[PDB]
């Protein structure tokens, strides 16, 4: 674990922006991921662009 | 806070969860409900009352 | 696909479906132009110096 | 320490006196001069003060009457 | 050390009773202490061997809503009355014990045979209850000894505590040396069944652990 | 869109003249309350322990454990007023100083806000914010004067 | 100096005396009470959430 | 639903939905939780000049 | 402080004080023009046979009530035209169902109504709308940290941001960029760059 | 013990030079994991690593400013170096000496590399200078460490010393800094069953993963010693 927000109080807000956001990092940081183990293999530079 | 949200989900049970019968004395529940055997999402665990 | 060659290393993915049809103002001439019309050097007398 | 304050109430009832009851004990252990009747657990005076008023053994009685003991006896 | 540290020093454990006990470690450090903990309850909890009642063969019916008959002991109730008696054998394998008495009703643990090998903790330990008459019946029971304790429902039979344990828990405290403070020790409460002194248990626990921590590196000592 | 038809016949009737102005709203405001009422008691019923589990019987229609459902239960934080929002439209919610607004406000944040939809909700939070700042130094004086009295 | 003793001083000195603390706001008497203080070393007084 | 398929595509659960092994006893928590890449900014007041 | 009525695309929305001078703090849109004298004029492109033009005509407040400005989330055709007939427009403050023929202007843009301020957060049609302007509120006080990262996350405006705020050096009628030190940077432009005399 | 079936690691494989997946054999249950979460605790605890101790660079005396030729700051060039990573020899507080000039990329070979100093990545960059003129000359002692610690630590040790030129840094001095601990039950058919247990070792390649794991789990065994008074 990183960092741990309290649960009880998303709701009480009505924000979904909590949720929307920790959806879309956690998109952005698989695909960085990805890219990452990619040139770690240093797999092709078409297949990466593609 | 959630306090009494955990004591709710300590006091309630889903619908019945595997071995929901399980019939016991109490000594030892907190060991299975750790563990496995028994949860709070399991209804109607006989137990020895005291 | 934009050429953005300031932006050639770095491109955000879009999520906005609606084709952008005006693009951001300039959102800095908003004293800009008073102060460049306080100094502008009008033939006729009607703002600024003149 | 302690943790709760009910037994001094009890023993008092008024609620008032006991702190009363408790800071007089602890000046006059702290001035010196006096031996706490309670087993001390190197806690606060007013603590052991405390304790020994809701043991049964400190009032505003018995310290009177020992306060005159201790002056006839001079 | 290599942030080796150093161990709790201070060891006291407080015990209230012969059933119930607390014991507090020195500075173990930070994270340590709990690791340790978390560590320990699990190895004591997930494995603490011992012997204790498996099965009965009771005379009469083998139906659970079965008829106390005048006993007025409920099949269950000289169930769990049994299967809490910590019968350990010495050094044999399933020792299988009977008994059979007249109608007082009284019962103890010390009413059965007196095997050489199989031992009670509590000899007055309660197995059922007061009977309204004055006869007798065999209970054919069986005390075996095994590591950590066993299911029941699926080993077929009452209860299988052969662990002797009724309590314990890993508490985390925290301590300056001189002025760190952020010292992670452990303490742990532990109310235990009985027949089993805490220290010997904790020494034994630990002698397993440290022959399993014979195993990869094999706690490689060194010069 | 039930709703939809039944505000539509109330215009035409306004625009005919056997509606007035006063009789329309009034008819389109009971058309919305109604269908306000009628929504609210669906997502209810999408919304309250309603769940299919595995069971004997196959079907174990207990409590479920939706977070805004099981916060609403547990009632720590929000209730359900707050789902009505979030899931479908919050109401009504016109008032820029006292009235109320033509258009109404159907959306959700499942499903996004009109930009009038905040707009007309935005003088509303305002409003309460500065009613409570300015309040304040009015309770102050009252109390004040209460323990003056004490 | 700051010696590692004079912590500990402090902290006897503090296991015979607790403190006192208050809120922010002045509404009722609820808000100031006293308890058992302890050093923490941190930045701010860290209170259970019982109060 | 676009958020969810992209999770799939990043072989991220497309609700996001993650158990978790516990970091004190390694126990398995239960809602397996859906968490991301989330944001956190500073404010200008700082704990220090308090 | 309430909600000015005929400012629905004047100032910021959600932008304004959070203190005891609250709703004395505004500002203007993305796309937001002035007037002559001393006022405003909201950009609004022209709706003219159902082809939403794109011809934007800078809006003031007293000819708005006049024409119908249509809603921002129009869904138009290819030509323009209004996808759905029954399309709410408003022409006095008063939006409602209007026919593809009684809308006499076309919006600017979905954001054209809140400020800068706004424009970072994204997604916030999910947001509830108190902790969306506390949170407005909250965002100015952020400073420098030592490691600067663009958030996971984008709304398209930044780079934009980046640029108006002027604090970057542009390179003002450059080509290439030659002796760039810690301090020193030497940049050449091309000959048709490098203008006569430079 | 009761047919305890002792495990050993085996199938030890070197997934990275920083990295390992080493196995072992299967083990009972209810321990495994907490075995390998007690070993992650302790090798990420006491994990002595080679890090930088203090420097010394020309140019750059005091704190924090910029020279003809540089490119990164004092402290933006504290964390390229950062960048790098250091694996020293049983002696430590061993001292690096990066000296360079010219207008090539900057590399890791480019510094004093000695028989108590390893380094790994001789790609690792250091803001190559622009300037020819530019003559890069930093001398640094690195010294192995157990953990973290801050830079205001040291204050009192050096009180004369430490002045303007001579550098200190807070430092982590963690040799692994990545290590997961996963328990699966596998590797017994004989016996009862049992757990095999592979662990995924990813350090700084300061310390091997065999050796870091053989120190860890004498660490927790003396540990558990403590456990039997």
């Amino acid at each position: 674990v990183d960092i741990v927000l309290n649960p009880l109080g998303v709701p009480s807000r009505m924000n979904i922006g909590q949720i929307l956001e920790t959806h879309l990092g956690m998109a952005a940081k698989g695909i960085g991921d990805k890219i990452n183990a990619m040139l770690k293999q240093q797999q092709e530079v078409a297949k990466l662009r593609e | 806070q959630d306090v009494v949200l955990g004591l709710y989900y300590m006091t309630r049970d889903c619908v019945n969860a595997k071995g929901e019968g399980m019939v016991l004395t109490g000594p030892k529940e907190a060991e299975r409900l750790y563990r496995s055997g028994l949860a709070s999402l399991h209804a109607r665990v006989k137990v020895r009352i005291t | 696909m934009v050429y953005s060659y300031t932006e050639k290393k770095r491109i955000r993915k879009d999520f906005g479906k609606r084709p952008q049809v005006l693009d951001v103002p300039y959102l800095l001439s908003i004293q800009l132009d008073s102060f460049q019309k306080f100094i502008e050097q009008d033939p006729e007398g009607q703002y600024g110096l003149e | 320490a302690r943790v709760t304050v009910q037994d001094a109430v009890e023993k008092i009832g008024n609620r008032f006196d006991l702190v009363l009851v408790a800071a007089r004990r602890a000046r006059q252990m702290q001035v010196g001069g006096k031996d706490p009747l309670v087993p001390e657990e190197n806690d606060k005076t007013t603590v052991i003060a405390l304790r020994e008023i809701e043991e049964g053994l400190i009032n505003n009685q018995i310290l009177d009457v020992r306060e005159r003991q201790e002056q006839q006896e001079q | 050390s290599v942030t080796e540290f150093l161990k709790p020093r201070l060891v006291d454990i407080e015990q209230v009773s012969s059933t119930h006990a607390k014991v507090t470690l020195e500075p173990l450090e930070r994270g340590f202490g709990h690791t340790l903990g978390n560590a320990l309850r699990r190895i004591l909890l997930s494995s603490m061997p011992g012997c204790a009642v498996t099965e009965v063969e009771i005379d009469g019916v083998l139906h659970e809503y079965s008829t106390k008959e005048g006993v007025q002991e409920d099949i269950l109730e000289i169930l769990l009355n049994l299967k809490g008696l910590a019968v350990r054998v010495q050094g044999k394998d399933e020792v299988i014990l009977t008994l059979n008495k007249s109608g007082i009703g009284p019962v103890t643990a010390a009413d059965i045979t007196h095997d050489g090998d199989v031992e009670i903790v509590k000899p007055q330990h309660v197995i059922c209850h007061l009977t309204d008459e004055n006869a007798s019946i065999s209970m054919r029971i069986k005390v075996q000894r095994g590591r950590g304790y066993v299911p029941a429902s699926t080993r077929i039979l009452v209860d299988a505590c052969y662990s002797p344990v009724e309590r314990i828990a890993y508490n985390v405290e925290a301590a300056r040396v001189e002025q760190r403070t952020d010292l992670d020790k452990l303490v742990i409460e532990m109310e235990t069944n009985g027949t089993i002194d805490p220290e010997e248990a904790i020494r034994r626990a630990a002698t397993i652990l440290a022959e399993q921590l014979e195993a990869f590196v094999d706690l490689r000592d060194v010069r | 869109s039930e709703a939809e038809a039944e505000v539509a016949e109330i215009q035409e009737q306004f625009q005919s003249g056997l509606v007035t102005a006063g009789e329309r709203y009034n008819k389109v405001i009971d058309i919305w309350a109604a269908a306000n009422d009628r929504v609210s008691k669906a997502m209810m019923d999408n919304l309250q322990t309603e769940t299919v589990i595995n069971r004997d019987g196959q079907e174990e229609k207990q409590v479920s454990f939706n977070s805004i459902y099981m916060m609403a239960d547990s009632g720590a934080r929000g209730s359900a007023a707050q789902i009505r929002q979030l899931a479908g439209m919050r109401g009504l919610m016109a008032k820029p100083d006292g009235s109320i607004i033509e258009t109404p406000i159907t959306a959700n944040f499942r499903e996004g806000l009109n930009v009038l939809q905040y707009f007309i909700s935005t003088h509303g939070a305002r409003k309460g914010l500065a009613d409570t700042a300015l309040k304040t130094a009015n309770s102050g004086y009252l109390t004040r004067r209460l323990v003056d009295v004490a | 100096r700051e010696e590692a003793v004079v912590w500990d001083i402090l902290d006897e000195v503090i296991r015979e005396h607790p403190v006192l603390l208050n809120r922010a706001p002045t509404l009722h008497r609820l808000g100031i009470q006293a308890f058992e203080p302890v050093l923490i070393e941190g930045k701010a007084i860290q209170l259970h959430p019982l109060v | 639903a676009e958020i969810k398929e992209l999770l799939k595509l990043g072989d991220l659960p497309t609700s996001g939905q993650i158990r978790l092994y516990d970091g004190r006893t390694g126990e398995q928590f239960e809602r397996p939780v859906t968490v991301g890449y989330m944001y956190m900014l500073k404010l200008n007041h700082l704990v220090d000049d308090k | 402080r309430d909600v000015h009525p005929t400012h629905y695309g004047r100032v910021c929305p959600i932008e304004t004080p959070e203190g005891p001078n609250i709703g004395l703090i505004n500002s203007l849109s993305v796309y937001a023009q002035t007037n002559e004298y001393g006022f405003l004029e909201t950009p609004y492109r022209k709706v003219t046979d159902g082809v939403v033009t794109d011809e934007i005509h800078y809006l003031s407040a007293i000819e708005e009530g006049n024409y119908v400005i249509a809603q921002a989330n129009s869904n138009l055709d290819e030509e323009g035209h209004f996808v759905e007939d029954l399309v709410t427009c408003r022409s006095k403050g008063e939006s409602s169902l209007f026919s593809r023929d009684q809308v006499d202007y076309m919006d600017v843009s979905t954001q054209q109504v809140v400020s800068v301020g706004a424009s970072l957060i994204p997604f916030l049609e999910h947001d509830d709308a108190n902790r969306a302007l506390m949170g407005a509120n909250m965002q100015r006080q952020a400073v420098p940290t030592l490691r600067a990262d663009k958030p996971l996350v984008g709304t398209g405006m930044e780079r934009a941001v980046a640029v108006d705020s002027g604090v970057t050096a542009v390179a003002k009628r450059g080509g290439v960029v030659q002796y760039v030190d810690a301090s020193r940077i030497v940049i050449k432009v091309n000959e048709d760059e490098m203008y006569p005399g430079e």
